RNA sequence: UGUGUGUCCG
């Protein structure tokens, strides 16, 4: 019963670590949407 | 003997590229084309002869080396031809005139006699109306000038034979004019002092041509001048004079009826615009077309003038007027016009801008645009107007393509979601839809003024395909006798040698889709979709796309492409899968007219979260074809495509169309610097070019046309209005319902209707900017009360008359396969029907009908073209001269008798016959008690049976065994097995049509007749699902005379030549009529005899026909009694006592209809004086499982296992029949499709056949005007005497009957309130609940079938089960 | 011991995450923002770079000579 | 040991339940960006033709780039309105289409433009014959309405009346007889040199001038002589 | 009691973390397919 | 010698 707050746990820290992707990958997208559209 | 048959009616465009090279052989001088390669090409081997030839070096004596374009001569061409000269034609079409007159004159007395019989008649009649009549007839400015027309025409139509060497010429000299016919060209000499002076002294024709010092100098001491043409210009003028003669004969005929006022203009206003217009074009050339072209628009504007006038609506007028001013002003300042002729030249427009006439008197007038000619045509500014709007730069916006595109799928989901059930199984990642989740756990769908802020949320959903690629269940499109482009390897192959200069090296071996349909050894529907899927029509040898000029129109030019034959199978599948799957997600055909709804239905539908107002605005779909580019429809292909099961089959055009090289298929001219060297990689110049990026018109019309209704969805959603969309022909018109308060006035209420259709328009026109596609609001308008689409207008609810269009084109000529008298006589009586549908007069029409059936007649049997010159039909079929009495005889007896007459009086009342036997008996009866010949009939009607079988019956169930009523089908029926059964390699053909087919359907149709009592209809409707129904239909492919004459595979199976057939069959068909006294028993007559009834006599004619098939089993579900005699009117007063009703019917009495007229008025335009012009108020078991996108093949089983369940209820052998029919087309057997049968449970099958299943949609053969102000009653019919009563029939024949009565009299001086129709004791029976009863079984081999197509088919339960 | 290490590690980074949870959602909208100002042109090589990709993602291998319309 | 254990796991637990409020919006915001952008890139090509590729490309053979590329409303509104960098005609006239649609309301959609020329056009299209002084009396009254900026009011009553039933004449006198700038005018003179000028139809309207003449009145114009000969117009 | 507290304490958050995990979880998958869409383009 | 001068999608 303990032990299984491991079960409890371990997708946490996949979530952060998920979050942490998501957020490299939309500032990826912005530096694509800078090099494409002319802008001023 | 021949392979040439030219045709009577222009159905080609106009271009005189190649009269340049004629003017070349003869010495003189012209400049028809804009291509230098003809200034010094090299002759033809005809048309190299006229050099040698003695009567065209007499003829071009005595006239000037210089020419004029015959663009600026037809209309004085037209104004100065009298028939007053000498014609080669022996039989002169004027010789017989008198006949014709007294025909119309015997038309026009048995069309009074037979509404005076029925009861309709007319109440103060007068004296002076045959004279009247003919005074009218014989005053015609038309009269002579047709004949000597069609004189020109038969001559010129003889002369284009003659393929071979040795051809000769035919002279005509009609005092002013001389007219040389030589091989499809034709010369006019004509004098000079008659053709309009410039400012500088020369002719407006020779401006364009020559110099001003040039031409003196050029005619010098001469004066007659030649125009050179081809023989299109020839038929283009004799329709114009047939036109012309049409239109003022019915007008000037139609002002006898009603002298107050008719709905047609004038007969004199016309004349003054046919002056004007020609004067116009005698001026202008071929440019004064685009004013000609002004016409309507005017018309529109002024009929648009007739209302309320509210602020907007003469916006439309002053735009036009405008438009009108620039044309004109810009089209005229290069030449010279004299102050006098500037003046002068605007009389048509000034004409048409100053008219006042009636509504009905413009939307009249609105059908005579096409009676000036049409323009001449070129490659070049064709090309040129085409390449612009196709390769121009567009800009879009991204975030109306994404609306788009969701309301797009959110259509096809809400189509899916009100259909079939429920949703259709969302997969991929429900969490990526928050707010949809909810919807579908409930299994419940938005509203719709909801969907705003989850729109986006319908670009995530995925499902599997919904529809079925296997939905053909019509093999006659892949094969319709038509033209295709040929492979780009010998794609030069298609222009004549001479004007090329080089020999091409590689040719065609057929350009005709039939000829590749049967040598096509790998075809299958499967075939085609892996055609497709793999690509393949991106093959460097697939790449052509010709274009072809389209027919007579007004423009400078319209085109339409044509493809390879694999592309062109590739477009029909397409279009075919797509009439089926989606487009019915958008229905485009909606009319909806807001003054003829209910108001709580019109009040549910306007309320979007009380009176309910509605507005509406037009625009065009013509030219959005080349606005669409890739970049807009490429999300809406790649959706179509997951749709279904395919890959890559819906972007075949987009992908193809840019790797073309873009080029016109004109046989007389070539693309410019084209030579043996640059052959493979030709270059681009004024009429060729090699990126095309928009579309193509009639190419994926029915994608675009959702993607329209798309936008006009997401403009919907955007602003909260109610939008009904309609989409006909090249245009749409989109409708608001607005909704209103109740205390708010009726003035104000337009004025806001109209604002919220103007703001919708302006939305419009910003959403569809957006996407790439430009609208005009110059041509948008904005009304109310008017709307016109396609065929049909309508002025504030009141329905206009249109019947000039149709009655202007009947013509004795028609292409009807080898000029069949049959068919032109039966063309006649269609436009005839079709016109007086329309209108609210009747004789002008019947007369011209009954003018022009003897004219053909009489032109048939003296100037055939399938036979030599000087052949006379009417003299070596009956060893006499025919007469005006046996004609006149001929023309009376009705077809289904086999008599030739296809004008049925009974028709003025409704559309429909319930049964053509009874009717055509009482019609026959009727003509010969009007004559003294009543002891005629017997003799008329007995006739001899012919020979037939079972197959013959099927084709036509409530026909009869008569040799003279049979048509031409059969024939080319029998020459098409004939060539299939020595060709057609295609391997499939050749399962479907092998040995013992003829048996297997004789066997199947005789096996359907055997049942106890014999019905036709369900055996009809049975044999349809069949094998032998599909063989049937692919057999009738043939359309025209031309092709039957010139086909390579047709005519190679050596036999005897299908000319002399032809003649043989044509001779013995003219020796079947105009006869008589030979055709006719003595054993039929006197068993006939006594009767004195039509049902009766029409069961004992039925039963004594097809003897031979039925043997002594009665026939049933096949003849119904005639209405016209089953009811008689009593017409009552206001205050007064029904003879019927109250003196002798003290012991039972009478069931009787009862008709009843309003009070309320409603609309009336323009005034409440005659009731057409007024409307008022008054509107005129399941499956246990349901298969999921079942196929084709699955359906027909299904509806064919129904038919044969519920038709034979009383018997136990429901299993045994249905086994081996379906053994044939489906994979699952028996007791598996009874599952999906629906429970039928009705009773009399005859009525179920007769008037539930509907094999025919009956309806009214009237304007709707005045079926809103009658109320009818036929509960008091009680016990209804079922029967045979058909409801429908007796609601239209009351109505049309009260129209007709009360037709030229205002509403105020009607006399009638009400109306009785009693029913007589004669012509009504009972008809009692009888079953079919089948003791054999058909045990019939069919498992041989195993092919594609709408043959058997394996697993056919693959789409699931709901 | 493990109980305290369980909190260290579940407590750690969520005040992070729920910083750049903010973050994401300002930026995601703010693009969203942008995406209604924009302007797209046509180009004239557009079905034919549709059409090499469409052949090369079956049977691989370039479409048949000669070239297409605008090869690039 | 353990409860307190628990019970700081618990307090430490509790305020991670909130994020969820916020993180459904998170994944709203996401997903509309995803499906827009992802709709984007499908209905570009390959050939997208990045913002410098173009802008060198427009340098030298200035026609634009194959394939699509994209830009912004202000960026290409100002690039526009600067004409020195010598964008492409095409995508100048391209835009100029685009950008003309966007001046559309409930007013002003298919209301035309009326010159003075056009006008007169008009209304010599509903007078019958030429030459009569009622030409001169249209001529003077565009003239009028041109130099006093009122056309509209004009033609709209014009139309009004023309619509209602009487006679252009009847028209054109309400015309001169309702519009407040045809109060109280000195009708124009002309020079003519004899009566050469004057049409064969205007000669029965000839008259003697007398003072102070009124445009209401029916002077529709003065004709002037060298010798001190002053005429009028009478409808 | 202690031990029923912490077993009650673990199945509260049990699924609204998972089901924010699986949301987390199928937004990185879309965007990092986007991602590789735009990848061949620059 | 002029391949059927042509006559397409609904
Ligand atoms: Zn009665």
């Amino acid at each position: 019963r303990i032990t299984s707050l491991e079960n409890g746990l371990k997708p946490v820290y996949d979530m952060a670590k998920t979050i942490s992707s998501l957020n490299r990958v939309c500032a990826e997208m912005v530096a694509k949407y800078d090099l494409l559209v002319m802008t001023t | 003997q021949h392979t040439q048959y030219p045709d009577a009616r222009l159905s080609s465009p106009i271009v005189l590229d190649q009269c340049d090279l004629v003017t070349r052989a003869c010495g003189l001088y012209s400049s028809y084309s804009l291509n230098p390669q003809l200034r010094n090409c090299k002759l033809p081997k005809h048309i190299y002869r006229l050099k040698y030839d003695v009567t065209v070096t007499k003829f071009l004596s005595d006239v000037p080396v210089a020419t004029l374009p015959i663009d600026f001569i037809v209309p004085i061409l037209l104004k100065a031809l009298s028939g007053n000269g000498f014609c080669p034609v022996e039989p002169r079409c004027q010789q017989f005139l008198d006949e014709i007159i007294k025909y119309t004159m015997q038309d026009a007395l048995f069309l009074k006699y037979y509404l005076k019989n029925v009861g309709a008649q007319e109440d103060c009649v007068d004296d002076h109306f045959q004279e009247k009549i003919l005074s009218s007839i014989q005053g015609n400015e038309f009269l002579h000038q047709m004949f000597f027309w069609y004189d020109l025409a038969i001559l010129t139509r003889r002369g284009r034979l003659n393929r071979g060497n040795s051809r000769s010429t035919w002279f005509v000299h009609d005092d002013l004019i001389d007219i040389l016919g030589y091989g499809d060209y034709v010369f006019w000499k004509i004098p000079i002092s008659l053709l309009p002076l410039n400012t500088q002294g020369i002719p407006h024709a020779a401006m364009d041509w020559y110099q001003t010092s040039v031409f003196k100098e050029a005619v010098q001491g001469h004066t007659h001048i030649v125009s050179v043409s081809t023989a299109d210009v020839l038929i283009m003028c004799k329709d114009l004079i047939t036109c012309r003669f049409n239109t003022t004969l019915i007008s000037k005929i139609a002002e006898v009826e009603d002298p107050v006022c008719s709905d047609y203009p004038n007969f004199k206003i016309v004349s003054m615009l046919y002056q004007s217009g020609d004067y116009l074009l005698s001026i202008l050339g071929s440019d004064g077309y685009k004013i000609i072209k002004f016409l309507e628009p005017l018309c529109l504007a002024k009929i648009q003038l007739c209302s309320k006038y509210t602020e907007r609506k003469g916006r439309f007028l002053t735009q036009m007027h405008l438009a009108v001013n620039h044309t004109l002003e810009e089209i005229t300042e290069i030449r010279a016009l004299k102050p006098s002729q500037a003046h002068k030249i605007r009389e048509f427009h000034r004409t048409l801008i100053r008219l006042e006439m009636t509504p009905q008197q413009l939307c009249e007038l609105f059908s005579i645009q096409k009676h000036w000619g049409h323009p001449v045509l070129h490659s070049e500014t064709a090309i040129q107007k085409v390449k612009k709007h196709a390769t121009v730069l567009k800009a879009l916006r991204p975030i109306v393509i994404f609306e788009t595109y969701c309301v797009f799928k959110y259509s096809i989901a809400k189509h899916y979601f009100d259909s079939q059930g429920s949703w259709y199984s969302v997969t991929s990642d429900r969490n990526l839809t928050p707010g949809l989740n909810s919807y579908i756990k409930r299994n419940q769908f938005p509203p719709l003024p909801m969907i705003k802020e989850l729109l986006w949320e319908f670009y995530h959903l995925d499902h599997p395909p919904l529809f079925s690629t296997k939905i053909i269940s019509d093999l006659s499109i892949f094969i319709k006798d038509r033209a295709t482009a040929v492979e780009r390897t010998c794609w030069d192959a298609v222009f004549e040698p001479n004007v090329l200069g080089y020999n091409p090296p590689h040719k065609f071996s057929t350009k005709r889709v039939p000829e590749q349909f049967l040598e096509q050894e790998n075809f299958s529907i499967e075939n085609v979709l892996s055609y497709a899927q793999k690509l393949e029509y991106l093959l460097p040898q697939y790449r052509n796309f010709s274009f072809s000029l389209k027919e007579k129109e007004l423009n400078v030019g319209r085109t339409f492409g044509k493809l390879p034959y694999p592309t062109r199978n590739v477009q029909t599948l397409c279009e075919a899968l797509l009439a089926d799957g989606l487009a019915k997600a958008f229905p485009s055909n909606m009319m909806v007219v807001t003054e003829r709804e209910q108001k709580e239905s019109l009040l549910h539908q306007a309320s979007w979260h009380a009176t309910v107002r509605g507005s509406s605005f037009v625009t065009d779909l013509e030219k959005y074809n080349l606005a669409f580019r890739y970049e807009f429809t490429a999300p809406f292909i790649e959706y179509c495509n997951r749709c279904y099961g395919v890959k890559n089959v819906f972007n075949w055009m987009h992908y193809t169309i840019p790797q073309c090289y873009m080029h016109v298929s004109d046989y007389y001219n070539p693309p410019h610097n084209l030579t043996l060297e640059n052959r493979n990689n030709p270059p681009e110049g004024p009429s060729s070019y090699r990126g095309h990026m928009g579309g193509i018109e009639g190419l994926q019309q029915k994608l675009w046309t959702s993607i329209s209704c798309a936008q006009i969805s997401l403009v919907e959603i955007k602003t909260g209005f109610k939008l009904r969309s309609a989409v006909m022909g090249d245009n749409q018109c989109i409708t608001v319902l607005s909704v209103f308060p109740l205390e708010t006035d009726a003035d104000e209420q337009e004025q806001s209707a109209e604002d919220n259709a103007a703001r919708v328009a302006a939305s419009l026109a910003k959403v569809t900017s957006a996407c790439g596609i430009f609208l005009k609001p110059d041509e948008t308008f904005v009304h109310s009360g008017f709307i016109y689409f396609g065929k049909k207008q309508y002025l504030n609810g009141v329905q206009l008359p249109q019947s000039l269009k149709t009655a202007t084109r009947m013509a004795p000529l028609s292409d009807a396969i080898f000029d069949d008298l049959q068919g032109t006589l039966a063309s006649i009586g269609t436009a005839f029907e079709r016109s007086i549908s329309e209108t609210r007069h009747i004789f002008p029409c019947r007369i011209t009908a009954a003018f022009h059936t003897f004219f053909s007649v009489r032109i048939l049997q003296y100037h055939h073209l399938g036979f030599n010159k000087g052949f006379d039909l009417g003299q070596l079929t009956l060893g006499k001269p025919l007469d005006f009495g046996t004609i006149s005889l001929a023309l009376a007896v009705p077809q289904v008798l086999g008599g030739l007459s296809f004008l049925n009086p009974e028709k003025c009342f409704y559309r429909n016959l319930g049964d053509p036997v009874t009717s055509g008996l009482f019609q026959l009866k009727t003509y010969l008690r009007m004559i003294e010949m009543d002891d005629l009939f017997l003799p008329l009607i007995a006739k001899n049976p012919g020979n037939c079988t079972a197959i013959d019956f099927v084709l036509n169930p409530s026909g009869l065994n008569v040799p003279g009523s049979q048509d031409l089908t059969s024939f080319l029926r029998q020459i098409v097995r004939r060539t299939i059964t020595l060709s057609a390699k295609n391997k499939l053909i050749n399962t479907l049509f092998h040995a013992s087919a003829d048996f297997e359907d004789e066997m199947v149709c005789k096996w359907l007749l055997s049942s106890t009592p014999v019905m036709s209809r369900f055996a009809a409707d049975i044999f349809s699902r069949t094998p032998s129904g599909k063989r049937l239909q692919i057999l009738g492919y043939l359309e025209g005379t031309r092709t039957l004459l010139a086909s390579k595979i047709i005519n190679n199976n050596t036999e005897t030549p299908v000319l002399d057939r032809l003649r043989k069959i044509t001779l013995q068909r003219w020796s079947l009529w105009f006869s008589y006294l030979d055709h006719c028993d003595n054993i039929l007559a006197e068993a006939l005899t006594q009767i004195t009834c039509t049902v009766d006599l029409a069961q004992i004619l039925r039963e004594y026909s097809w003897a031979h098939i039925l043997e002594g089993r009665p026939l049933i579900g096949a003849t119904l009694p005639c209405m016209i005699e089953q009811f008689k009117v009593v017409w009552l007063k206001p205050y007064e006592q029904c003879p019927q009703c109250s003196n002798a019917k003290q012991p039972g009495g009478k069931p009787f209809v009862s008709v009843a007229v309003k009070k309320h008025i409603v609309s009336a335009w323009p005034n409440a004086s005659r009731i057409s012009w007024t409307i008022g108020d008054g509107i005129p078991g399941q499956p246990a499982i349901k298969p999921k996108c079942p196929s084709a093949a699955l359906r027909e089983a299904i509806e064919l296992a129904s038919r044969l369940t519920w038709v034979t209820q009383g018997s136990s052998n429901s299993d045994l029949l249905i086994k081996p029919f379906l053994e044939a087309r489906v994979n699952l057997s028996v007791q598996e499709i009874l599952q999906m049968t629906p429970s039928h449970y009705s009773g009399n099958i005859v009525h179920r056949y007769n008037d539930q299943y509907s094999p025919h949609s009956f309806m009214a053969n009237r304007m709707s005007n005045s079926a809103t102000r009658l109320i009818v009653s036929t509960n008091t019919l009680g016990e209804f005497s079922d029967s045979n009563i058909i409801f429908q029939n007796v609601i239209n024949y009351a109505v049309a009957l009260f129209d007709i009565k009360f037709r030229n009299t205002e509403a105020t001086d009607i006399q009638y309130n009400r109306a009785h129709l009693h029913l007589t004791k004669c012509c009504t029976r009972e008809v009692p609940a009888q079953y079919l009863t089948y003791t054999s079984t058909l045990d019939l081999d069919l498992t041989r079938y195993r092919e594609n197509e709408l043959i058997y088919d394996n697993n056919p339960l693959k789409g699931g089960l709901n | 011991e493990q109980r305290i290490t369980s909190l260290e590690n579940g407590l750690k980074p969520v005040y992070d995450m729920a910083k750049t949870i903010s973050s994401l959602n300002r930026v995601c909208a703010e693009m969203v923002a942008k995406y209604d100002l924009l302007v797209m042109t046509t180009g004239r090589a557009t079905a034919t770079a549709a059409a090499t990709e469409a052949y090369w993602a079956e049977h691989g291998q370039p479409p048949p000579g000669p070239s297409l319309y605008e090869e690039s | 040991s353990l409860e307190q254990r628990i019970t700081s796991l618990e307090n430490g637990l509790k305020p991670v339940y909130d994020m969820a409020k916020t993180i459904s919006s998170l994944n709203r915001v996401c997903a509309e960006m995803v499906a827009k952008y992802d709709l984007l890139v499908m209905t570009t090509g390959r050939a997208t033709a990045t913002a410098a590729a173009t802008e060198a490309y427009w340098a030298e053979h200035g026609q634009p780039p194959p394939g699509p590329s994209l830009y912004e409303e202000s960026a290409i509104r100002g690039k526009i309105e600067s004409r020195d960098e010598t964008v492409p005609q095409s995508v100048r006239e391209a835009f100029n289409n685009l950008d003309s649609t966007t001046s559309l309301t409930e007013e002003n959609f298919g209301k035309p433009d009326i010159s003075a020329k056009d006008l007169r056009n008009i209304m010599y299209d509903h007078l019958p014959g030429f030459g009569t002084a009622f030409h001169q009396l249209v001529q003077v009254i565009c003239k009028l309405g041109k130099d006093s900026n009122s056309l509209d009011i004009i033609h709209a009553e014009f139309q009004a009346s023309l619509a209602e039933g009487d006679s252009p004449q009847c028209a054109l006198i309400q015309i001169t007889k309702r519009v407040p700038i045809f109060q109280d005018a000195a009708p124009p003179v002309i020079h003519i040199r004899s009566r050469g000028d004057i049409p064969r139809a205007c000669q029965k309207s000839l008259r003697p001038v007398p003072p102070s003449p009124k445009i209401d009145r029916g002077w529709v114009c003065v004709f002037q002589l060298q010798d001190g000969k002053t005429l009028g117009l009478k409808i």
